[PDB]
C-alpha cells in the first residue's frame, strides 16, 4: 500500500508561470522514478516527464522544451513542478504517480488525487 | 528426519532405516541450501557485519567439525562406506556375559551404551589393532616372492 | 504526430452487455490498457496484452496476435462506463469511451 | 535391456546460474605501505601469477548484461569499504560557525573564487579562541550580495543535512585494477565474439579461471580509462524504444583529453582539537587561471561522426541531432571527474553542439565538500593538494538518453548526455563473465551390473 | 581445470577426463593454499577484523559444504571413491523409453540434464531401495549358520 | 601424539603406528570438542564479537581445508581409507636408480622427501594416468557382451 | 611431552615469526580493553595550582 | 595537560583489572611444537636433546 499527496489544483490567468508540488510517503523516494501526465477533456493525454531522485536525470517532452521546468529535493521529500507562460492549451488535470516496480515506467500503479488547472482571461 | 522417524524402535528395525541420516546429518533446514531453503533475498545484509552471521558460521562449520570427526574415527577402521563393519579381535573378558535374546528381541538403543560408555575407548583401541595386524598382512600378502 | 490509434471509436450499449476493443496496428510495445473515467485519476487493469492487474474485477481479459490485439468487455455497470484508454509505449489512442444505456 | 542399465557416472559437465558473492584480488607487491583502507586494499590475496584460459568447442551460451547480479553486488562492496576508509583516521567537525569572508586580492587583482577569509576556531584549551586564513570556495558557501555571505556571516553548506568527514590526509586515491576469482565449485564464462548485442546466444565462448583486471573509477556521462572495444563501434543498450532505458556507446580508438589544475598551492595547518588536524589551502602562488580541459577538435568530431553513423543503422531513415545537457544538479550535468584527490565539474555545452548529416576547450570549477554517491550522507570533504595538478585519460565511452515526445516519419531525433545511476559506470565492461555453478552428480541410463 | 577444459565434448569423452577436477573442486586459485598462490603478506590486517574477511570465510566454508553433501549423497550408496559405479537395481517405467544411439553418439549432457532434474529424486529412492536390499544380503551372507 | 613420538624411529617402525595420527590431525587440542577439552563455560562471550572468535574459526576451516585436500588427493587414486595402497604404473627413467637397502634399514623419512619433492607432481601424473586406465578396464570388464 | 629419539633440527629464534603474532595480538586486544568503559576527556581547560 | 597537542587520552575502566595473568599457546590441527630441551644454546645451530 502506498499514496501519493497533492496541494490541489490552482486556477490562474493566460501567459504566466505556475507551481505545482507532490510528495510520496512509503517506499523510499530514492530509488524509483517518477513521472507527470497531462489530462486535457476533449483532447488525449500527453505524458510531460520523468525524473530519477537519484541523480536528476530529466527528459522533458519536446513539445513544451524549455518553458517546462522541474526539480526536486531528498530530504524534504517532495517533487516540484515548474512552467512558464501558460496558455489556455494547457487546461487540464496533472497527476504525480509511480509504476509498479523501478523497472519500467509506463503502467502506472499509484495515482494521485488529482489536480485541475483551469485558465479562460 | 533420520533416527528422529525410528529413534526408539527395534534393534533390527534400526538398521533397516540407518539411510536417510546422511541428508539429515550435513543439511540442516535452515543453515544454508537445505532439503527446504535456499539463500536468503536480502543476502547483501548476511554478507554485512551481523551477529546471525557470526551464528550461522559458527553452526555450519560446527556441523563440519562433527561429521568430519567421526566419520574419520569410522574411516580409520577401515569401515568408510560400509553401514556395517566387522573387526578383526574378540570382545575382552571384562566387560563381558551378557545374553544376546532380550537386546535384540525388544530391547532399544537407548538403554544399551550408558554401561557401553565407559568402555568405548578400550574398544577403539581393539579396532586399532585389528587394522593394524589386517595392514601388516595385507603388506605380507603384496610380498609375492 | 501520431502512430497510435484504436477502434471502435465510440460505442452504444446497454448496462451488463459485452464489447470488443482493440488497439491498432504494428507498433512494437508493452500493450496496456487504463480504466473508464470514474471521476478521480483512473485505475489500471491489466499488464503485458494479457495479464489482468491486481485488484481489478474478472470481467477484463486481452488477448494478442502479433498486429491483432483485442480486448473483450463483459458485464458493463453504470459504474464503470466512462472514457478509457489505450497504452502502447508512450503515446495514446483517439479518444476511445463507451456509454451506458 | 540388462539389468534396465541403472548407473552414475562421477563428475559429468553440467552447470546453472546461482546468486553468489565474489572475492577479491589485486597486485600486492605496491601497497603494502597502505596501511590505512583503500580500494585496492593490502590484504586482499596476492594475484595469480599465471592467469589462464581455454577456448572450449561448439559451446552455445547465451550471456545476458542486465539480468545478472554481480554488478549489484559490487555496487555495494565498493560503497560499504568506502565508509569503512572514511570510518577511521576522521576527524568529525565542529565546524559551520558565524564567520566572514571578503574579496581576496593576493595580487592587486581580484581573483575568481577564492576569497581571503577570517575564521576563529577553538584553541588546544577549550576555553579560548584565535583567528586564522581559512576555506573558501565558492560553490560551497550560502551566498548574499551584503557585506556577508547567507542571511549573515556564513555556513558551510553540509550543516543542515549530517556531519562531514574528513578524509584521511595519509591515505592515497588511485584506481588500480582489481581482479575476481569465483571459489571451488564455480566458474566464468566469457562470450569472446564481437558485435554482441548485450543478449541472445554467443557462439565464440571461452572459459577463465578469474576475470580481468578493471579500473572502478567513478564518474558520469564520460566513461574514462575504461577498455577500448575489439572493433569499430559498438552500441551496448539493452533495447533502444525504451527511452527510460540509458543508451551506452563504446569506442574501438580512444581520444586523448587532458585536464589541469594550473595554479600552485599550498595548505596551512589548523587545530581543532586535543589532536584533531584541519586542512584547507593556506596560500596561491603566480598565475591566475581557472581549471580546464583541452581536446582536439577532428578527432572528436570524427567520433562523433561515427557514432552517428553506426547507430543510424537501427532506424531506416531517420536523421540525428546532439544537444546539451538536460538539467538539474551540477552533479550529473557537468562532467564528474577525478584525479589525485581534487575534483572536477567541468561544462559538456561545447562537446555536444555538432550534428549529423581545431582544440576546443572547457570550462571546469573545483568542488570540495562533495555529496558523493547516494547523496543521502556520508559526506566527504579532501584536502586540497599542493602545487599544480594535471591529469590525463583515455575517453571510451558516453551515455546517452533518447528524450521521448511525438514524432514523425520525415522528423529529427534528438539524445542528451547524462549520467545518474553509477551501476552504468561499471555495467561497461563487466558485461562479460557470468558467474556460475557445476552440479556434478550428472546421471544417465547405461547397462551394467554390480556382481 | 576441470569440465572447463573439456566440458563440452563427446559422452565418452568426458569420462576419460574426470579426474581433475578433484583438484578444481576443493583448492582453488585464491581462497586458500593453491596451485598458484599461498598465505598472503599483509595477514595481520587480514586477520584483523575487515570487510573482505567475512567474504574470504565464507566462500572457504561455502566450498566445503558443497564438496561434502554432494560427496556423502554418493558415499551413501556404497560408491565412494569409484569414479564409474553401478547399482543392483533397474530403472522405472515413466519416464523411459529413449534410444542409447543418439545419447552416446553425438549428444553432450549439457541437452540431457534438463529434463531428468524433475525425475532426480526418483533415482536417488531407487539408489537408496538398493542399497537396503544389498546391506541385509551382506547380514545374511554374514550368517554362515 | 602421532609421528610426535615416532617420527625419527625405522621405516618399519613408522608403518607400525601410522594410525593414531588420526584423532592428531583433525581434534586439535583447544580449537573443538577435543580428546582434553569441551566447549568453554563463558561462551555468551565467545559467541558475541572477539578478536579470538575468529581466531578459532579461521583455525577450523584451515584445518578442514588442509584434511579435506589431502583426503581428496588420496581418494582419486582409489586408495581411499587403505593405509598402504598400491598403483598399476612403473616409476619413469629419472629420478631413480638408487640402492634399496640403506632407504629400508637405517633411513630416516626427515631427509629422503627433500629431492623428491620437485618431481613430486610427476607421481601424481603417473598414478593419475594409472587410475585412468584401471577405470576404463573396469568399465571393459562391466561389458559383458 | 615425549622425547624424540636421534631428531635433528637447527632452531633459529630470531627469524621465527610468532613472536610478531603476538606483539600485535596483544597491541589489539589492548586496544579491544580501552575502546568500551572508556570516557573521553574534555580536559585541558584553564587550571590553577600552587604548593600543597 | 599534556596530552592536549597529541591526542585524546582515554580514561581506563576502573572496574578492569590489571594483572600478569599466564597464557598458554597451542596450534591447532595439522601444526605441532618442537621444543629444544639442550642447554648452552647459542640461539641457532643444531640442537641435539628435543622434545615435541
Ligand atoms: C587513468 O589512467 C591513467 C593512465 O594510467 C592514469 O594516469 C595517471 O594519473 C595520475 C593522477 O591520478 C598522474 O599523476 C601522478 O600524481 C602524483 C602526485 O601525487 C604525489 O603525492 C601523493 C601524496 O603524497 C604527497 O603528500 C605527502 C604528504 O603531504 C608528501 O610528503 C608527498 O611528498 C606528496 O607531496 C602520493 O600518493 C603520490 O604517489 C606516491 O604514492 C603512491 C601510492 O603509494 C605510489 O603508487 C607512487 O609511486 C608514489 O610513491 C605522489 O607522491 C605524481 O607524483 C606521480 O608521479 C610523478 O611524480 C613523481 C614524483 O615527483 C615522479 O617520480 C614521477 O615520474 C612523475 O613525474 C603521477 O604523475 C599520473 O602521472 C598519470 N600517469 C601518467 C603516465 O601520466 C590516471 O590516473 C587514471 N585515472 C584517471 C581518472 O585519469
Ligand atoms: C524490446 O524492444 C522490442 C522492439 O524492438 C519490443 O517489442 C516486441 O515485444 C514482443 C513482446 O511481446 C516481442 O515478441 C514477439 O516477437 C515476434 C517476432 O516475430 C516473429 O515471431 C512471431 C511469432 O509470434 C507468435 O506468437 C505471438 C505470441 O507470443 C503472437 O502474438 C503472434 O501473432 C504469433 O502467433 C511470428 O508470428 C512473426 O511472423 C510475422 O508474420 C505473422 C503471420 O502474418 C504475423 O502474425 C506476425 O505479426 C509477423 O508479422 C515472426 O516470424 C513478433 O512477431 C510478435 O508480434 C511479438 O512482438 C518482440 O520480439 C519485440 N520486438 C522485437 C523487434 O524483438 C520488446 O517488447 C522490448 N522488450 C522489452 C523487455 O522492453
Ligand atoms: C538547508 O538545506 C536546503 C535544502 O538543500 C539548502 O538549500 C535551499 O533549498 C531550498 C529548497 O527550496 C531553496 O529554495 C529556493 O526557493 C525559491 C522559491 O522562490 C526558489 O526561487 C529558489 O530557486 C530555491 O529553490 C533555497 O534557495 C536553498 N538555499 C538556501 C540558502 O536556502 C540550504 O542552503 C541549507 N542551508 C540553509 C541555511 O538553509
Ligand atoms: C606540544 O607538543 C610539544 C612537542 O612534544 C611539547 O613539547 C615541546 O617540544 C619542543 C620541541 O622542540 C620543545 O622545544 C624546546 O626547544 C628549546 C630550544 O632552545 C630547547 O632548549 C628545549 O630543550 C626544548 O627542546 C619544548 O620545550 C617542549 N615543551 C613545550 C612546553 O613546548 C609541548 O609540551 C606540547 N604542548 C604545548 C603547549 O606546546
Amino acid at each position: 500500500q502506498v499514496q501519493l499527496v497533492q496541494s490541489g489544483g490552482q486556477m490562474k490567468k493566460p501567459g504566466e508561470s505556475m507551481r505545482i508540488s507532490c510528495r510520496a510517503s512509503g517506499y523510499e523516494f530514492i530509488d524509483c522514478t517518477l513521472n507527470w501526465i497531462r489530462l486535457a477533456p476533449g483532447k488525449r493525454p500527453e505524458w510531460m516527464g520523468w525524473l530519477k531522485p537519484r541523480g536528476g536525470a530529466v527528459n522533458y517532452a519536446r513539445p513544451l522544451q524549455g518553458r517546462v521546468t522541474m526539480t526536486r529535493d531528498v530530504y524534504s521529500d517532495t517533487a516540484f513542478l515548474e512552467l512558464r507562460s501558460l496558455t489556455v492549451d494547457d487546461t487540464a488535470v496533472y497527476f504525480c504517480t509511480r509504476g509498479k516496480n523501478c523497472d519500467y515506467n509506463w503502467d502506472f500503479e499509484h495515482w494521485g488525487r488529482g489536480t485541475p488547472v483551469i485558465v479562460s482571461s | 528426519l533420520g533416527f528422529l522417524g525410528a529413534a526408539g524402535s527395534t534393534m533390527g528395525a534400526a538398521s533397516m532405516t540407518l539411510t536417510v541420516q546422511a541428508r539429515n546429518l550435513l543439511s540442516g533446514i535452515v543453515q544454508q541450501q537445505s532439503n527446504l531453503l535456499r539463500a536468503p533475498e536480502a543476502q547483501q545484509h548476511l554478507l554485512k557485519l551481523t551477529v546471525w552471521g557470526i551464528k550461522q558460521l559458527q553452526a555450519r562449520v560446527l556441523a563440519v567439525e562433527r561429521y568430519l570427526r567421526d566419520q574419520q574415527l569410522l574411516g580409520i577402521w577401515g569401515c568408510s562406506g560400509k553401514l556395517i563393519c566387522c573387526t578383526n579381535v574378540p570382545w575382552n573378558s571384562s566387560w563381558s556375559n551378557r545374553n544376546l535374546s532380550e537386546i535384540w528381541d525388544n530391547m532399544t538403543w537407548l538403554q544399551w551404551d550408558k554401561e557401553i560408555s565407559n568402555y568405548t575407548q578400550i574398544i577403539y583401541g581393539l579396532l586399532e589393532e585389528s587394522q593394524n595386524q589386517q595392514e601388516k598382512n595385507e603388506q605380507d600378502l603384496l610380498a609375492l616372492d | 504526430e501520431i502512430v497510435l490509434t484504436q477502434s471502435p471509436g465510440t460505442l452504444s450499449l446497454s448496462p451488463g452487455e459485452t464489447a470488443i476493443i482493440s488497439c491498432r496496428t504494428s507498433q512494437y510495445g508493452s500493450l496496456a490498457w487504463y480504466q473508464q473515467r470514474p471521476g478521480q485519476a483512473p485505475r489500471l487493469v491489466i499488464y503485458s496484452g494479457s495479464t489482468r492487474a491486481a485488484g481489478i474485477p474478472d470481467r477484463f481479459s486481452g488477448s494478442r496476435w502479433g498486429p491483432d490485439y483485442n480486448l473483450t468487455i463483459s458485464n458493463l455497470e453504470s459504474g464503470d462506463f466512462g472514457v478509457y484508454y489505450c497504452q502502447q509505449y508512450e503515446f495514446f489512442g483517439q479518444g476511445t469511451k463507451v456509454q451506458v444505456d | 535391456a540388462e539389468n534396465l542399465w541403472v548407473t552414475v557416472y562421477y563428475g559429468v559437465p553440467v552447470w546453472k546460474e546461482a546468486k553468489t558473492t565474489l572475492f577479491c584480488a589485486s597486485d600486492a607487491k605496491a601497497y603494502k605501505k597502505e596501511v590505512h583502507n583503500v580500494w585496492a586494499t593490502h590484504a586482499c590475496v596476492p594475484t595469480d601469477p599465471s592467469p589462464q584460459e581455454l577456448f572450449l568447442k561448439n559451446v552455445t551460451e547465451n550471456f545476458n548484461m542486465w539480468k545478472n547480479d554481480m554488478v549489484d553486488q559490487m555496487h555495494e562492496d565498493i560503497i560499504s569499504l568506502w565508509d569503512q576508509s572514511l570510518k577511521p583516521c576522521v576527524k568529525l567537525t565542529p565546524l559551520c560557525v558565524t564567520l566572514i569572508c571578503s574579496n581576496a586580492t593576493v595580487k592587486n587583482s581580484t581573483v575568481e573564487e577564492m576569497k581571503n577569509c577570517s575564521f576563529n576556531t577553538t584553541t588546544e584549551i577549550r576555553d579560548k579562541e584565535k583567528k586564522e586564513y581559512a576555506l573558501f570556495y565558492r560553490p560551497d558557501i550560502v551566498p548574499l550580495n551584503n557585506e556577508t555571505s547567507n542571511t549573515s556571516e556564513y555556513r558551510l553548506i553540509n550543516c543542515n543535512t549530517s556531519a562531514c568527514t574528513q578524509a584521511c590526509p595519509k591515505v592515497t586515491f588511485e584506481p588500480i585494477p582489481i581482479h575476481y576469482c569465483a571459489p571451488a565449485g564455480y566458474a566464468i564464462l566469457k562470450c569472446n565474439d564481437e558485435t554482441f548485442n548485450g543478449t541472445g546466444p554467443c557462439s565464440n565462448v571461452s572459459t577463465v579461471q578469474c576475470t580481468h583486471g578493471i579500473r572502478p573509477v567513478v564518474s558520469t556521462q564520460l566513461l574514462l580509462n575504461g577498455s577500448l572495444a575489439e572493433k569499430g563501434i559498438v552500441i551496448r543498450s539493452e533495447n533502444l524504444t525504451n527511452n527510460a532505458k540509458i543508451i551506452i556507446v563504446h569506442l574501438h580508438t580512444p581520444v586523448e583529453i587532458v585536464c589541469t589544475r594550473p595554479n600552485n598551492n599550498t595548505r596551512k595547518s589548523v587545530r581543532i582539537g586535543p589532536g584533531q588536524t584541519f586542512y584547507a589551502t593556506g596560500d596561491i602562488i603566480g598565475d591566475i587561471r581557472q581549471a580546464h580541459c583541452n581536446i582536439s577538435e577532428s578527432k572528436w568530431n570524427e567520433t562523433l561522426q561515427k557514432v552517428g553513423k553506426e547507430l543510424q543503422k537501427h532506424f531506416p531513415n531517420k536523421t540525428i541531432k546532439y544537444a546539451q545537457s538536460a538539467g538539474g544538479d551540477m552533479e550529473i550535468t557537468t562532467h564528474s571527474f577525478n584525479c589525485g584527490g581534487e575534483f572536477f565539474y567541468c561544462n559538456t555545452a561545447k562537446l555536444f553542439n555538432g550534428t549529423y548529416n581545431p582544440t576546443i576547450t572547457l570550462q571546469c570549477r573545483i568542488k570540495q565538500i562533495i555529496n558523493m554517491w547516494q547523496g543521502v550522507g556520508r559526506c566527504m570533504y579532501a584536502p586540497p593538494i599542493a602545487g599544480n595538478i594535471t591529469c590525463k585519460s583515455n575517453i571510451t565511452g558516453l551515455l546517452l538518453t533518447r528524450d521521448g515526445g511525438t514524432n514523425s516519419s520525415g522528423k529529427e531525433e534528438i539524445f542528451r548526455p547524462a549520467g545518474g545511476d553509477m551501476r552504468d559506470n561499471w555495467r561497461s565492461e563487466l558485461y562479460k563473465y557470468k558467474v556460475v555453478k557445476i552440479e556434478p552428480l550428472g546421471v544417465a541410463p547405461t547397462r551394467c551390473k554390480r556382481r
